[PDB]
């Protein structure tokens, strides 16, 4: 059935630190990387770990998702003892705001092709100023459902507390193509 | 070759047993048991008048070896050059043996130590320092061998017969005795090493620590009856006591190098007496009066001032000198060696310190409970 | 055709520094590993082979990789200036074998004993009993100077697999000019 | 026969692997080039 | 208490004062610094127990304790 607004992404502390560090390192150029983890259930997306991938001249795009590097790193991390599955992809938008462009849209449907519940994570490194982490998670809604008198996602609960989104996403068509997923960072006590 | 060793089979205890025994390994294209056997038979107690016979064989065994350990090779050539006793052509012999093995194997350092050893007898000053320097800089990247270090420190100890090698000889002898642990040499040699190290310490202008008097196993274990006074004197130089009775005791013996340096020895005794006397201070009344110094070092009250000045100038004291009261203020930056009783007492003091710290911490947390948050 | 992992154990002790075999035992053992790994990998190209040295250390210079080239690479410049520690060599061989990438490959160990083994009889028999309890096949082949047909080694291979097992061989080599043709007639064709 | 086969296989393997590294690094360089300049 | 990292370096020397040689691991001091992106990441990661950087009397007294 349709996804729920109560769905949220659990980002581990290590994953968030890795994504922010990679986003700052690749500035001003835009970087990207896979998001290892497990979906566990319908309402959760546990991002246990994220690993960076080599930067390609095409930028954040499907041709820059070189399967040799991804497959080698996946099998070899599982050899170390990290047998997660790809749940999405993070990418950097320095000074742009958390939103998806057309190329990001193509990458996101390519990701949804093999994993239906993939999540596209956008991080603004320069905008991630001290005391403010600008991070968002999106998943595409195809025009077929929303045009055909159907709500893109059912609000079965009150977890739609996510405040009014940044107007930059509105100008870049947030709700038109990609519903945003509310964020929830998971932190252990250790 | 078999005929050469047959005609020269003689000059060995049990004429067959000395040479045909290793020939048995030789015929079976073997070079590891054979090299150990020839090493042992070289160490066999003999005049080795057959050395002129062995060289050719060695040269023969050196012409198509391509397997023998270079370390064993140099260990045998050092004995060879010790036996032949022709320094004029020895130099060339060692040079050609060194050049015939130019690989990365670290046997060349032993040849450099050997050329230094045979060179410290003729022409021992101008360029022998260059030999020592190249040996020490080449002595890198592999400290676990412990034999090349032993040879280098043996050469350095050989250099001790120079005008300005007393403290440096002491340090290098310490390094050597660290490199070689077990006895592996006669009691006479070990006691001689301890003796020479002792006189290096007493005469060492740059050494007064003497922390290895009771910590170095060799000198502490050795010399219980044979001129044992040395360790006692060392104890005196770590006890700071007058003990000039022991100084004259070692003055009757070892007349050279000590009778002429009795003045410097007395100055050293006075300096270590100052060190000990302000070490025994209770750390709260660190000030020292003039009369105690004069009566302890048995020196005049006009010399304590210059003595403490010299001690401060060397870098073992960081105090100050007063004259109207003539009480020398004392602060310390020169530590010393400890002992079981001293360690027990000082750990008791540390326990008192930690108890006080804990008591004040408890008081602070109790009084500041609400504000703490 | 049988899926297996080959965990070869080569020697570079000082006892390999006498020309008992060929120019020297180093090239003899190098060609021996060459031919045995060749036989294993053309027998089955899906297999994998690695090497542990044994001279005073136990390095894993090549892990369990199907490409024999890396094993041939690290077999070079072995610099024989060490001492054999057989007690830990087979232990580290099994501990590296348990890192097998494939879970269907079978156990197979080849160790190059060129030096006499200084091991307690109880230690080697308990090692063999542990190998029995863990189902690991080990073939021991002897070169150079060595107490021929070691009682400890023959007991080790006898209790490596008892009561009608596969029969892990204890292979000895004839001293003098001899290649591994005897080492490939019986042991390589059938284990 | 030792020297010929030994060092031939040695330098052949090293050259082949290093040429593979050449090819991969060069391909990554060109894919990094792209356009525009 | 603190400092969960201990940095150690292998050294090799004759131990100067004539002692048998061994490998030994000489200690080198360590500290925890942060890069700006890591700094903002960690500060946002805590966001519930971070004490005021101004200190004030209560936190200075707890620092003394
Ligand atoms: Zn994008």
């Amino acid at each position: 059935p349709a996804v729920d607004t109560a769905e949220q992404v659990y980002i581990s502390s290590l994953a968030l630190l890795k994504m922010l560090k990679h986003g700052r390192a690749g500035v001003p150029m835009e970087v990207m990387g896979l998001m290892l983890g497990e979906f566990v259930d319908d309402y959760t997306v546990r991002v246990i770990d994220v690993f960076a991938m080599p930067q390609s001249g095409t930028g954040v795009s499907v041709e820059a998702v070189d399967p040799v590097f991804q497959a080698k790193m996946l099998d070899m991390l599982k050899q170390t003892g990290r047998p997660e599955m790809v749940v999405g992809w993070y990418h950097s938008h320095p000074g742009f705001g958390c939103w998806l462009s057309g190329v990001d849209i193509n990458t996101q449907q390519s990701f949804e092709a093999l994993s239906e519940r993939a999540v596209a994570v956008v991080v603004d490194p320069i905008q991630s100023v001290k005391g403010k982490v600008v991070i968002d998670a999106f998943r595409l809604i195809n025009a077929n459902m929303m045009v055909l008198g159907h709500e893109p996602r059912q609000t079965t609960s009150n977890l739609g507390h996510l405040n009014k989104p940044s107007i930059q996403a509105l100008i870049h068509g947030l709700n038109r193509h990609y519903y945003s997923i509310t964020i929830n960072y998971r932190k252990n006590e250790l | 070759v078999p005929g050469f060793l047959q005609q020269s089979q003689n000059s060995g205890p049990g004429q067959p047993a000395v040479w045909h025994r290793l020939e048995e390994l030789y015929t079976k294209k073997l070079w590891h048991q054979l090299t150990l056997q020839v090493l042992d038979f070289v160490q066999d107690p003999c005049f080795a008048q057959g050395d002129g016979l062995i060289k050719l064989y060695e040269n023969f065994i050196s012409e198509f070896e391509h397997r023998v350990n270079p370390l064993s090779l140099v260990e045998i050539i050092l004995h060879v050059v010790r036996q032949m006793t022709d320094p004029n052509v020895a130099l060339t012999f060692l040079e050609k043996t060194r050049e015939k093995v130019k690989s990365s194997d670290e046997a060349v350092i032993l040849c450099k130590t050997a050329i230094g050893a045979l060179k410290l007898n003729i022409g021992d000053l101008q360029v022998t320092k260059e030999t020592i320097e190249d040996v020490e800089e080449m002595l890198n990247n592999l400290p676990g061998v412990t034999s090349v270090h032993s040879r280098f420190y043996d050469l350095s100890s050989k250099y001790y017969q120079t005008i300005g090698n007393h403290a440096s000889y002491y340090k290098d002898a310490l390094r050597f005795l660290g490199c070689v642990d077990i006895k592996d040499l006669p009691v006479s040699e070990q006691q001689e090493r301890a003796f020479t190290l002792g006189l290096a310490g007493l005469l060492g202008e740059g050494v007064f620590n003497f922390g290895e008097l009771l910590m170095h196993p060799v000198l502490e274990s050795l010399r219980n009856t044979d001129r044992q006074w040395l360790i006692d004197t060392l104890y005196a130089f770590n006890s700071g006591n007058v003990e000039r009775f022991q100084t004259l005791k070692t003055a009757w013996g070892q007349q050279p190098d000590l009778a002429a340096n009795e003045a410097q020895l007395l100055r050293k005794i006075q300096l270590l007496c100052l060190m000990e006397m302000t070490f025994t201070r209770p750390a709260n009344h660190r000030q020292l009066t003039f009369e105690e110094i004069a009566k302890s070092a048995k020196i005049t009250v006009n010399e304590v001032e210059l003595l403490v000045m010299k001690a401060l100038s060397v870098g073992l004291v960081k105090g100050s000198i007063d004259e109207v009261d003539k009480r020398v203020h004392m602060t310390w930056v020169q530590p010393r060696v400890l002992d079981l009783q001293q360690i027990k007492g000082m750990k008791d003091r540390l326990e008192f310190w930690c108890t006080d710290v804990k008591s004040m911490e408890m008081l602070v947390e109790h009084q500041a409970h609400d504000i703490l948050t | 055709m049988v899926l297996e992992s080959t965990m070869v154990c080569v020697d570079n002790s000082e006892y390999m520094r006498n020309g008992d075999f060929l120019p020297t035992r180093l090239q003899a053992q190098q060609d021996a590993v060459n031919i045995v790994c060749h036989s294993k990998t053309r027998s089955n190209p899906e297999n994998n082979v690695g090497l542990i040295t044994l001279a005073n250390d136990c390095e894993v210079l090549t892990t369990l990789t199907p490409d024999t080239g890396r094993i041939l690479s690290k077999l070079h410049t072995v610099q024989p200036k060490g001492k054999i520690t057989f007690c830990t060599g087979i232990r580290v061989a099994h501990l590296a074998l348990k890192h097998r990438q494939g879970k269907n490959h079978k156990m197979r160990i080849i160790a190059f004993v060129g030096s006499p083994v200084e091991d307690n009889e109880k230690d080697l028999v308990k090692l063999a009993k542990r190998l029995k309890k863990e189902k690991v096949n080990v073939d021991i082949i002897n070169f150079g100077e060595e107490e021929v047909n070691t009682e400890k080694l023959t007991a080790f291979v006898n209790t490596l697999n008892g009561k009608d097992g596969t029969g892990s061989h204890l292979v000895t080599v004839p001293p003098g000019p001899s290649l591994a043709d005897a080492l490939i007639s019986s042991p390589i064709l059938a284990g | 026969i030792k020297i010929m086969k030994s060092e031939v296989l040695r330098v052949t393997h090293e050259l082949q692997a290093m040429k593979d590294k050449i090819k991969e690094n060069s391909e990554k360089i060109k894919v990094n080039k792209t356009l525009p300049y | 208490l603190g400092l969960p990292t201990e940095a150690y370096i292998s050294v090799e020397e004759v131990h100067d004062d004539g002692t048998p040689t061994s490998k030994t691991f000489e200690h080198v001091t360590s500290e925890i610094g942060a890069e700006e992106a890591e700094e903002v990441g960690v500060e946002h990661l805590l966001r519930d127990i971070k004490d005021t950087t101004v200190g004030t009397l209560s936190q200075r007294i707890t620092n003394q304790v």
